[PDB]
């Protein structure tokens, strides 16, 4: 154990250890991996009763059994010796308490280096099983509904319940809060403001639509082409789907239908929707690079790159797709996944994001930047495909397709999707 | 390839590039095809196509229809009217193998509006084991006759119950 | 001439598994890497029904390409031992098989450091190979579970890799200083347990062609 | 009543929350839950306000804001003035939500933009931070993907709102929190 | 008035008009033949109008007049442009006074002679001390020195003779041409097609 910090959940360092040698090295990266990213090996132990976190830094992962016994005795001596300072609601009990735990830890560390030489989980057991069987039947991935349920027996273990609460309604509630915060990815988006920033180098805005076969990449690409034209934007559809029959005439019917609603006469006199196509059988990274150089020269604010649908287990073809998105450097990689897929929503995005970073040759690789959740009008409340997607990926559901026309494109109501999923 | 005078008809009047799709799959495999860029009624494409390939004495006439879901009663009535115009000897329910829990409800509403007698499970060449097919066999009362195992025309083979249950189990 | 061994291993692990912790996939990419380096360059060890020892001699080191063959033997036996460290948490006998792959990963890297001692290789790959040996000897004597023999070949690997940084440009010193910083966390743990007892080039000299000051001429 | 401390991560919410309660500097980490403590106000009557420091993380920024916004007498939006120029897009986006959760309340609380971290030499002024957020919330109310900000036909400003919006400059490293304790005594 | 011809060479070199500053410099070299400022304004009007051998004949015809008030940059630049990188390297090193004009041309002479360890230390000092509009073009020059250390037709008359142009397809997939020429035994399903 080279490191040990104990702070509260309100972000207040109570006590820290870094050895007599220098001091206080890496207490912030310790907090980040251990509390920030969970809602030298850097692990943690949570006291959820009194809102404490016990972050430790060690090597030789095989000594994890004695490092866990040292966090358990330090956690038992800390919450007993300072039970008065940590049990009060006021943050002025911890600001005014004196946590001189250095001589108690040096004794628990030197003594654990000789061994090397309320709400329990039994109560919350039955309701975490009825909630896991409700998420799975409401189309949350089978294992996403298992980690979700265990994030809640952890969060409420030790904690006292309200004046009017049961075992059932507590794990049922903190599972809704751990589900809205994970369906709240660490990302945001914008509009014309974002193409003014793409004009800081005088270049268009290139979005890449990727995904598995039949989800709605081409049809929702046309709902977003109608949504960009509605905001006054000219969009050049790059037809890089050269692995199918009628993949260019599908996009040419979308360009004929969109250059009818938004013609040059009703736009100022200039072309606003135009298809860039090179036929079938051509390279999809060569038609895409020609359409970015063509939209720059012909003045198209947006390029919407349509790619062919593929599986998730194709080493010679997820190589060519991951190399396309790595090299083309698109502004927003939009994974298109249907709201009808079940447990495959996890395997699609994990292999789609693992490919984009493997066959990438950068330091920080270009990963999927969002999700388009299509066929939303087909599940009717079996909505757990939105949770399975923003769970594994910490990327937002940029659009939610709700039909086949251009007007069936919605923003995500992520609050009522967890309220429908956590109500059983 | 088994020796049948087979032909295709494209009765999809909604999806963009849908007659161009079936035209290029049939142009490649050397199979006769029927359809229209201009006709907007699929009851008219399917009646006037089975009538043309009847008077040419084809033995396998496969009519392709558009994709529909149960909450659209307009496309479920049009499917029932395309089935009543051509009167098909067999109706095949093609389902994706990555479908989740929403399978038993759609597969049952297809069996209720139209008489489904066979089921085909596509996209089984990947990670999906196809457990949604148990809910379309119980809902449509129909066995699985074929499976799809890739995007090409020869990625197609008859359903065998023992290797699909061994994969579904592990 | 040159070989960036550290850049070779780091971008082959992040691309073939080790970003998500797949040592079984990284070793299989290492074995297929070596088979296809052997089938292309016609450097097969055995023929059908017989085996002959592969000896990468000094004459074939001009290619700047056969050092990657022995390195893919060092990275294959290293990747197998790290996978056997995850399977030894539930099968503690796997540790005996782990330590037999790490003694032959330093032996390949000690035979690859002796090959780089040739005069046909620059002053960059002799020393990337010298201290890739001293890094695998500090990880084997760290898995010996002796904390003292672990900081002896880690402070040796740190002092070698730092002697290489100072000798060249601070831009090329980045690779050798990235590897002293790469093995520096392991040195703080063994010190805690000893004392326990054509590119685009612009012709910017055409913008310099201008008139002399014409103030004195009026 | 309650004075909620909001803003992005590392804006200085928990160190201004420490500087008002103890007057001292405390080593802080990333807050994952809220923290509440009473504050005896500097004026004659010595009113007591319940300072609520809410997490700045974006899995927890609006989950706790919606819980306590009904109990908020005033809201202090803490800004990192030194790192303002690279965070103009996340400050104005979070502040757009605090602006609509604000006017949608029955008794709209009093609002401050505490331009923290003025002790750093690269700290933008509360006059440059108000100009660049009026320019940014003018593009946001159009680009946002019914309560709106000011008038649609005019350029957005903080004076067009039915809220008590103020801007001050402070520092949490003793500290320079004099304008913060004068507004906390004025709204008490 | 030569002061009025020098307010005219000054007004033409400011407007970028080196075609008319060169007609007004040849009017000052008719009255003042050894004007070292008019033999520098003419070499600039010929370097800017793309006469590097006519600007190097103005430097070599007046070697004694332009001596120690020299054009060692405009002489090592005309030679740098006429494929003389051995004469452009000898004129930068034999220059009596070294400037930031002979330092910018010397970072481009070292890169041409493939001296990338000296061209990196010249372009490290050029990006630090230069405050001009070309600092994004001098970090693309230093980023090329770091990346360096690490209608024939067989005959034309036989074009309009046989069948005015070759076969209308004329180059395309060999299996797409009317000739085919692929010795194909049959069709098999490997890749995407569907034409
Ligand atoms: N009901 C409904 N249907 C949708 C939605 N999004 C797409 N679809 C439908 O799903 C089908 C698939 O269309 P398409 O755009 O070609 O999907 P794709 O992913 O491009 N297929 P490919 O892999 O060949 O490129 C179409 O019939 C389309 O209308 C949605 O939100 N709701
Ligand atoms: N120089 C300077 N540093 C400050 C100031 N205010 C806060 N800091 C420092 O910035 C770091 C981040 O401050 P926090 O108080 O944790 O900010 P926060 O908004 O609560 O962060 P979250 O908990 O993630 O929401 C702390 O370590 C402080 O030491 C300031 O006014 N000046
Ligand atoms: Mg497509
Ligand atoms: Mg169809
Ligand atoms: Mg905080």
């Amino acid at each position: 154990l080279d490191f040990f910090t104990i702070f509260s959940k309100g972000g207040l360092v109570l006590w820290c250890f870094q050895g007599v040698s220098d001091s206080c090295t890496g207490p912030v990266n310790a907090l980040i991996r251990s509390v920030l990213l969970q809602e030298l090996t850097l692990k943690y132990k949570l006291d959820n009763q009194f809102e404490l976190v016990f972050v430790v830094g060690f090597q030789k992962i095989l000594t994890l059994t004695y490092v866990d016994k040292l966090i358990d005795d330090v956690h038992r001596l800390f919450r007993d010796k300072y039970r008065t300072e940590i049990q009060q609601q006021s943050a002025l009990s911890l600001l005014n308490g004196t946590f001189d735990f250095q001589n108690d830890f040096l004794r628990l560390l030197r003594e654990a280096e000789e061994s090397s030489k309320s709400l329990s989980r039994e109560d919350m057991e039955s309701v975490l099983d009825k909630m896991r069987d409700h998420l799975i039947a409401k189309n949350v991935a089978a294992d996403i509904a298992v980690q979700l349920c265990e994030s809640v027996a952890n969060k409420l273990e030790g904690k006292v319940m309200g004046t009017f609460s049961t075992v059932t309604s507590t794990v049922k509630q903190a599972l809704q809060e751990s589900l809205v915060q994970i369906l709240q990815p660490q990302r945001r988006v914008d509009m014309l403001r974002d193409i003014m920033d793409a004009q800081r180098r005088q270049r268009p805005y290139v979005v890449t639509f990727c995904g598995v076969n039949g989800v709605g990449k081409s049809t929702n690409l046309a709902k977003i082409s109608f949504w960009l034209l509605e905001n006054g934007f000219s969009v050049l559809i790059a037809a890089c789907d050269t692995f199918r029959a009628g993949a260019v005439e599908q996009l040419r019917t979308h360009t004929r239908r969109l250059s009818a609603l938004h013609p040059p006469e009703k736009h100022g006199g200039r072309t606003m929707v135009q298809l860039f196509e090179k036929g079938y059988g051509k390279d999809a990274a060569g038609i895409a690079m020609e359409a970015i150089a063509f939209a720059r020269n012909q003045g198209f604010d947006v390029v919407l790159v349509d790619t062919a649908g593929r599986m998730q287990d194709n080493a010679p073809l997820m190589t060519a797709l991951a190399k396309l998105i790595t090299v083309n450097t698109p502004d927003l990689v939009l994974f298109v996944g249907e709201a009808l897929v079940g447990n495959e929503a996890v395997d699609q995005l994990v292999k789609f994001n693992r490919a984009l970073a493997d066959h990438s040759m950068a330091q920080t690789p270009r990963l999927i930047d969002g999700i388009v959740l299509t066929k939303f009008d087909t599940i009717d409340d079996k909505v757990g495909a939105a949770i399975s997607m923003t769970y594994i990926t910490s990327k937002p559901i940029v659009f939610v397709g709700t039909g086949q026309t251009y007007c069936d494109l919605r923003s995500l109501n992520a609050k009522a999707v967890v309220a429908a999923l956590m109500k059983a | 390839r088994k020796g049948w005078k087979t032909c295709l008809i494209c009765a999809d009047t909604f999806r963009a590039g849908a007659f161009d799709q079936l035209k290029q799959n049939a142009t490649k495999a050397r199979i006769p095809f029927y359809g229209s860029y201009t006709e907007m009624d699929p009851v008219i494409i399917a009646s006037e196509g089975v009538e043309k390939f009847k008077n040419e004495n084809f033995e396998i006439i496969i009519v392709d229809t558009s994709g529909r879901h149960k909450q659209e009663d307009s496309l479920f009535e049009e499917m029932l009217q395309v089935a009543n115009a051509i009167q098909p000897d067999n109706i095949v329910y093609v389902m994706d193998a990555s479908i989740g829990q929403a399978c038993e409800a759609q597969a049952k509403a297809f069996k209720d509006k139209v008489d489904v007698a066979s089921v085909i499970v596509t996209k089984l060449d990947g990670h999906a084991k196809g457990g949604g097919a148990l809910s379309a066999v119980a809902a449509t009362k129909s066995p699985i006759i074929f499976i799809g195992t890739g995007e090409h025309i020869d990625d197609f083979e008859p359903f065998k119950t023992q290797p699909f249950i061994s994969k579904l189990l592990g | 001439l040159s070989l960036e061994i550290l850049q070779i291993i780091k971008e082959s692990q992040q691309q073939h598994g080790l970003r998500h912790g797949d040592f079984q996939r990284y070793r299989g990419y290492c074995s297929r890497r070596q088979r296809r380096l052997r089938k292309t360059l016609n450097f097969k060890m055995g023929n059908r029904h017989k085996f002959t020892g592969k000896k990468v001699t000094e004459d074939l080191l001009t290619d700047n390409r056969y050092l990657l063959l022995v390195l893919m033997d060092a990275e294959r036996a290293w990747s197998y031992a790290m996978q056997l460290k995850q399977e030894a948490n539930t099968e503690p006998r796997k540790r005996f098989h782990l330590l037999s792959r790490l003694r032959k990963a330093v032996k390949h890297a000690e035979e690859l450091e002796r090959l780089c001692e040739s005069n046909r290789v620059d002053a960059k790959t002799k020393l990337e190979a010298q201290a890739y040996t001293a890094y695998l000897s500090g990880m084997l004597r760290f898995e010996h579970q002796e904390w003292k023999a672990a900081i002896e070949a880690f402070n040796k690997c740190k002092t070698i890799y730092e002697k290489l940084a100072s000798a060249f440009t601070e831009e090329q010193a980045v690779l050798y200083n990235q590897r002293v910083e790469e093995i520096s966390p392991n040195i703080r743990y063994c010190a805690y347990n000893i004392g326990d007892q054509k590119p685009l080039f612009f012709d910017l000299a055409l913008n310099h062609v201008a008139f002399p000051p014409l103030e004195d001429k009026l | 009543r309650a004075v909620l401390l909001l803003g992005l991560c590392d804006s200085g919410k928990t160190l201004l929350f420490v500087r008002l309660l103890t007057g001292h500097y405390r080593d802080t980490q990333t807050s994952i839950t809220d923290s509440s403590a009473t504050y005896r106000v500097n004026n004659n009557r010595g009113n007591s306000l319940t300072l609520i420091d809410l997490p700045g993380h974006e899995s927890l920024r609006l989950q706790f804001l919606e819980r306590f916004k009904t109990s908020a007498r005033a809201v202090v939006f803490v800004v990192d003035s030194a790192a303002f120029q690279r965070e103009v897009k996340d400050v104005a986006e979070f502040l757009y939500q605090v602006l609509i959760d604000s006017m949608s309340l029955k008794n709209t609380p009093s609002f401050l933009i505490a331009c923290n971290k003025q002790d750093i030499a690269m700290a933008k002024s509360a006059k440059l931070i108000q100009q660049q957020l009026e320019k940014e919330l003018n593009t946001l109310r159009v680009t946002r993907s019914p309560a709106q900000l000011g008038k649609k036909g005019k350029e957005f400003e903080f004076s067009q709102l039915p809220l008590k919006v103020e801007f001050l400059e402070c520092s949490a490293k003793s500290a320079d929190i004099q304008d913060l304790e004068k507004w906390l005594a004025k709204i008490a | 008035s030569v002061p009025a011809l020098w307010s005219e060479v000054n007004r033409y070199g400011q407007n970028g008009d080196f075609t008319r500053a060169l007609k007004t410099v040849n009017k000052i070299l008719q009255i003042n033949k050894d004007d070292v400022t008019a033999l520098h304004c003419k070499v600039v009007c010929l370097i800017q109008n793309g006469s590097f051998k006519e600007a190097l004949n103005v430097i070599n015809t007046h070697t004694k007049v332009l001596a120690n008030n020299s054009l060692s940059f405009e002489k090592a630049y005309c030679e740098y442009r006429l494929n003389r990188i051995e004469n452009a390297l000898k004129t930068i090193e034999s220059a009596n006074q070294q400037t930031d004009k002979l330092k910018e041309l010397y970072g481009q002479v070292l890169y041409r002679l493939e001296r990338y360890d000296e061209c990196l230390a010249v372009y490290r000092d050029l990006v630090r001390n230069s405050q001009d509009d070309y600092d994004e073009e001098r970090k693309t020059n230093l980023s090329a020195v770091v990346a360096a250390q690490s209608k024939k037709k067989g005959k034309l008359p036989k074009n309009y003779d046989p069948k005015v142009t070759p076969d209308p397809e004329r180059w395309l997939p060999m299996r797409x041409x009317x000739x085919x020429x692929x010795x194909x035994x049959x069709x098999x399903x490997x890749x995407x097609x569907x034409x």
